[PDB]
């Protein structure tokens, strides 16, 4: 819509801040797809390392992997908690 | 994410909600 996020909020911030910013940011953005498993998903996506999702956020063939790779990685776990 | 899968332990984040 306006103002996209940028790797220089991140930048002038602190190491917890960045997840923290970061995250809630791709929350709602992998809702997009998965607005169910879009908190797991979120979660090792900025696990592995948020500079990266800042350089594969900005690539389809690589959100849709990411996105794609971590619900596929849930399946061992739960899916919707309905097992 | 790496190889092929990744771990699904791996902890979420640090959100902003307390109550």
């Amino acid at each position: 819509g306006q103002e996209p996020l940028t790797a220089s909020m991140l930048a002038s911030a602190p190491p917890q801040e960045q997840k923290q910013m970061l995250g809630e940011r791709l929350f709602p953005l992998i809702q997009a797809m998965h607005p169910t498993l879009a908190g797991k998903i979120t979660g090792m996506l900025l696990e592995i390392d948020n500079s990266e999702l800042l350089h594969m956020l900005e690539s389809p063939e690589s959100l849709r992997s990411k996105v794609d790779e971590a619900v596929a990685v849930l399946q061992a776990h739960q899916a919707k908690e309905a097992a | 994410a790496f190889s092929r899968q990744l771990n699904v332990n791996a902890k979420p984040f640090v959100p902003n909600v307390h109550a």
